[PDB]
RNA sequence: CACCCCCGUGCCCAUAGCACUGUGGAACCACCCCACCCCAUGCCGAACUGGGUCGUGAAACACAGCAGCGCCAAUGAUACUCGGACCGCAGGGUCCCGGAAAAGUCGGUCAGCGCGGGGGUU
RNA sequence: UAGUUUGACUGGGGCGGUCGCCUCCCAAAAUGUAACGGAGGCGCCCAAAGGUCACCUCAAGACGGUUGGAAAUCGUCUGUAGAGCGCAAAGGUAGAAGGUGGCUUGACUGCGAGACUGACACGUCGAGCAGGGAGGAAACUCGGGCUUAGUGAACCGGUGGUACCGUGUGGAAGGGCCAUCGAUCAACGGAUAAAAGUUACCCCGGGGAUAACAGGCUGAUCUCCCCCGAGAGUCCAUAUCGGCGG
RNA sequence: GACCAUGUCCUGUAGAGCACUCACAAGGCUAAAACCUUAUGAAACUCCGAAGGGGCACGCGUUUAGUCCGGGAGUGAGGCUGCGAGAGCUAACUUCCGUAGCCGAGAGGGAAACAACCCAGACCAUCAGCUAAGGUCCCUAAAUGAUCGCUCAGUGGUUAAGGAUGUGUCGUCGCAUAGACAGCCAGGAGGUUGGCUUAGAAGCAGCCACCCUUCAAAGAGUGCGUAAUAGCUCACUGGUCGAGUGACGAUGCGCCGAAAAUGAUCGGGGCUCAAGUGAUCUACCGAAGCUAUGGAUUCAACUCGGAGUUGUCUGGUAGGGGAGCGUU
């Protein structure tokens, strides 16, 4: 063994209560650990970036049912 | 099962586009076909077939579409999204769309 | 005591027991006083001796079990390369976790059975009789 | 509230060091009055083991 | 939001779900009804689908009862831990202050809020 | 004969192993984090395993069944998934990314607001605009694949365009630009286009940064003692000896 | 800026749980996978899940740093301790990471001695004062301090499994002025030289099983005995006897366990007629920390055309900056 692979510094890049420019990246994820609410659009590797400038808010009933909206 | 309708009604993510959606219920030919702004829990333009008659269901459906087109144009609406139900765009409902956008 | 198939290696730590603080099954029993690993062989010696005291008996539950491999490095080698391969299995035994639990044998007979069964052990222990059990 | 340093800041984790510094006693044997505001009351609870709280 | 009830479509997002079950009937919905053709089945009008009344509330669905199940779930007490301060050679453990679960008991629920329409008391 | 090449990490050198990228634990509930620490994958594939439009729902069990019977296949009941997702696993997924057809190529050219990430250099995601396509009745979705591996700057050259330089002027030779090709340079940030041993005849410069001895710290192994006590000792554990364990 | 508080969001550790995966404990059920009651472990298991921790916003509050731009650097060998892990043997003044602090770069008091530990960051001067850690019998500064005990071991002043009528503090179980525990005399019985055994096994090698008579009174019955019975004792019985005893337990301080190499020791003397100890309370000693008086620099405000006042600062390696002294 003695093998390993680079860190992928994934996360909630922008936490609810953070104003965001358009195109800011807010969550990094392997998949849909977050499912993108209103105003946000999710990319190829399933990072989801805000489309509209404003505050970031978490809709989060959880269990795969967590969504990131942006409010203007 | 009828995973046609939850699928087609998750594909109206473009209610985020601002257009209203136009539900239809090719059931008993009751084809009531409401128009809805989803943001409020509100519907804006009913067209139930209570006593419209008009004959066979495929043409009574177009009658429902042509009547609802006026019923919604009165209030000031023009953007449209045809949220079909489980039903195909097979004709008896397709007439509803033809007659509806014939006179928006 | 040996585990029939696994994943290969482990690690270690301790804090007080959360599984098996109360006795069931038996009449009397025996409980640890000291956190520790216990090898397969320490179990088997307690079984051998308490089966010596329980001829034609059959009242010997063993409510513990060597789950954890522990792997000494080979002969005389400088450090470098893995944890060799496993040398023996051990069971974590935090205090208050029962080990042993007899039935069908009179108090002084079970008491002597537990004397010998503890003396082969690497820990303090205590015999208990059951009554504050839900 | 009355406050006096009676413990060195040396050898104590640096949050306690910037805590005493913003409290504004730079040497043991300093004292000061303090506001009742929860911010500074918690600023003093954080390093109460360094100080003699009087009131 | 006059009172109920039906078809639909939302918010909610198992305290709303399951099962047992009873009411429902041409008002609504639902099966049955026929198929060369619209249209379709990698075989079947079962599914879409197109042409309709009888018939029937059987099944499905709606609505009530329902605490067998699931779902939630205290208080209390711990586990643990932020800071402080200690003991044991060691594994390990204690104390002061404050935060504090999980499991279980007690107990809670077979929901709760809209919007448009259809037919009722004529 | 001559001038040289003969890699590094390394609980001393050698030998063995390793050198790049991906997945998990370690990693101490942010990101990050070492080890010759614990586990395993990649150096590709797919003309459709893409884009789009539309349609289906999987394991497994039980009852019943033709040559088969524990498991072919059909049939009912249960069936938030116990399946599947090209390869490794984690995430994810039931309104699908899984399965099955119709059409076609967005497996586009020119751009890039904004951010993530890195010491750089690279790398990741990306709304929307143009020209023009593709699917859909439309809203809309397409500048590759559920995602994360499928990869190598720079130099020197091959092939197709283009018409910028091209030495007096006009041409051409040659060069530049856009496209593309050549790399286990895998020691995978890559000394040259081009390279192995040996020295005990050895030489220099350094190192207690670092082995052989000795001292030190530890005490696995070694030496010793003690507890228990099965049995041996006819009988009787302990006159002696003391299993298996501590 | 920084700490701290509020608000918010994100996390999968400790713990805890088996709901999936691996494992695994006693049974019931059955052509055993499956299934149920009960029972458990898990770095690569998670129905759950803190404390904390990170980003934002505010400052609803104390503070003084920050940011960028340009010149010069050095450093790129770390060491310990505590907490959390890996590797190791739950070895190492071991090796590799996280984290806090010290050391490096750190003087001063304590720890006999001692980079790391505990106290405390040295501008200068004083034959001034309060304290920190640590101390107060003599060395050696300062209570042979006070009060309730604890240990008679020099424990104190080197471990453990394990043993012990050692001793205090509680605390659980029995049988007693219808008179018990040792303690003296008195009896020891019945089939029965009891079944089951090897060659005889007969309270009394030993696998299987314990009821029944005669009695104020005795278990086919304890350790011994030669290979077997007797034999002196025992568990209940008794005149006497005259009042407490015996058992496992929690614990506080101690004993044993406890052998190494030139000569011993707690730093030494010596300490129980406390100088050990656990609990309380003072009174003082005790530092280059703090306070007093004097004094000078760094900075910054404040005044006059460096000066002076007030505040403040002044441990220091590589290094950067600044003012100056000496020689030709
Ligand atoms: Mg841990
Ligand atoms: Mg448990
Ligand atoms: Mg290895
Ligand atoms: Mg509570
Ligand atoms: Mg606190
Ligand atoms: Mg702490
Ligand atoms: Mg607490
Ligand atoms: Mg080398
Ligand atoms: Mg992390
Ligand atoms: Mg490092
Ligand atoms: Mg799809
Ligand atoms: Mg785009
Ligand atoms: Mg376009
Ligand atoms: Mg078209
Ligand atoms: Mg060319
Ligand atoms: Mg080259
Ligand atoms: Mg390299
Ligand atoms: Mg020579
Ligand atoms: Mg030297
Ligand atoms: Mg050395
Ligand atoms: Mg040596
Ligand atoms: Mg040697
Ligand atoms: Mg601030
Ligand atoms: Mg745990
Ligand atoms: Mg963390
Ligand atoms: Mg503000
Ligand atoms: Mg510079
Ligand atoms: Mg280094
Ligand atoms: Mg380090
Ligand atoms: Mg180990
Ligand atoms: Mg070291
Ligand atoms: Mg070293
Ligand atoms: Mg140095
Ligand atoms: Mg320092
Ligand atoms: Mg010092
Ligand atoms: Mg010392
Ligand atoms: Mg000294
Ligand atoms: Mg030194
Ligand atoms: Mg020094
Ligand atoms: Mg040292
Ligand atoms: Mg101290
Ligand atoms: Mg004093
Ligand atoms: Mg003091
Ligand atoms: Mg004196
Ligand atoms: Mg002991
Ligand atoms: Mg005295
Ligand atoms: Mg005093
Ligand atoms: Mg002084
Ligand atoms: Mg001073
Ligand atoms: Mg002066
Ligand atoms: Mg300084
Ligand atoms: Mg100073
Ligand atoms: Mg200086």
């Amino acid at each position: 063994n003695g093998r390993d692979s680079n860190p992928k510094y994934l996360g909630v890049k922008k936490f609810g209560g953070e104003v965001v420019k358009a195109g800011n990246i807010l969550v990094r994820q392997r998949g849909t650990k977050f499912k993108a609410g209103q105003g946000v659009g999710m990319g190829r590797d399933h990072t989801l970036f805000a489309l509209s400038d404003g505050k970031v808010v978490f809709i989060n009933k959880g269990k795969g049912a967590r969504f990131i909206s942006i409010e203007a | 099962r009828r995973k046609l309708r939850t699928r087609r009604k998750v594909r109206t993510t473009t209610a985020a586009s601002g257009r209203l959606r136009l539900s239809v219920y090719r059931s008993s030919k009751h084809i009531y076909a409401q128009i809805i702004d989803d943001s409020r829990g509100q519907t804006l333009a009913a067209a139930s077939s209570a006593a419209l008659k008009s004959g066979n269901k495929t043409d009574t459906a177009a009658a429902v579409g042509k009547a609802l087109a006026a019923a919604a144009a009165e209030k000031g609406i023009k953007q449209v999204v045809f949220d079909r139900g489980s039903y195909k765009y097979h004709g008896r409902v397709k007439a509803l769309a033809d007659a509806a956008r014939e006179g928006g | 005591k040996r585990t029939k198939f696994r994943k290969q290696f482990r690690g270690r730590m301790t804090g007080d027991a959360k599984g098996g603080d109360y006795v069931a099954f038996g009449d009397y029993g025996l409980i640890a006083m000291e956190p520790a690993w216990i090898k397969s062989n320490q179990i088997e010696a307690c079984r051998i001796v308490m089966s010596r005291h329980f001829r034609r008996g059959g009242k010997i539950y063993i409510r513990i079990f060597p789950d954890k491999p522990v792997t000494k490095k080979p002969a005389e080698t400088r450090m470098g390369k893995g944890k060799g391969a496993v040398e023996y299995w051990v069971s974590v035994v935090k205090p208050g976790r029962v080990m042993f639990e007899v039935a069908g044998v009179t108090e002084e007979q079970a008491k002597e059975a537990f004397r010998l069964a503890g003396h082969k052990l690497p820990i303090q222990t205590k015999m208990v009789k059951r009554e504050v059990y839900d | 509230m009355k406050i006096k340093l009676v413990r060195s800041v040396i050898g104590r984790p640096g949050n306690q060091v910037k805590t005493v510094q913003a409290l504004g006693l730079r040497k043991i044997g300093d004292s000061r009055e303090v506001s009742d505001t929860p911010a500074v009351r918690g600023m003093v609870k954080t390093v109460k083991h360094l100080l003699e709280v009087q009131e």
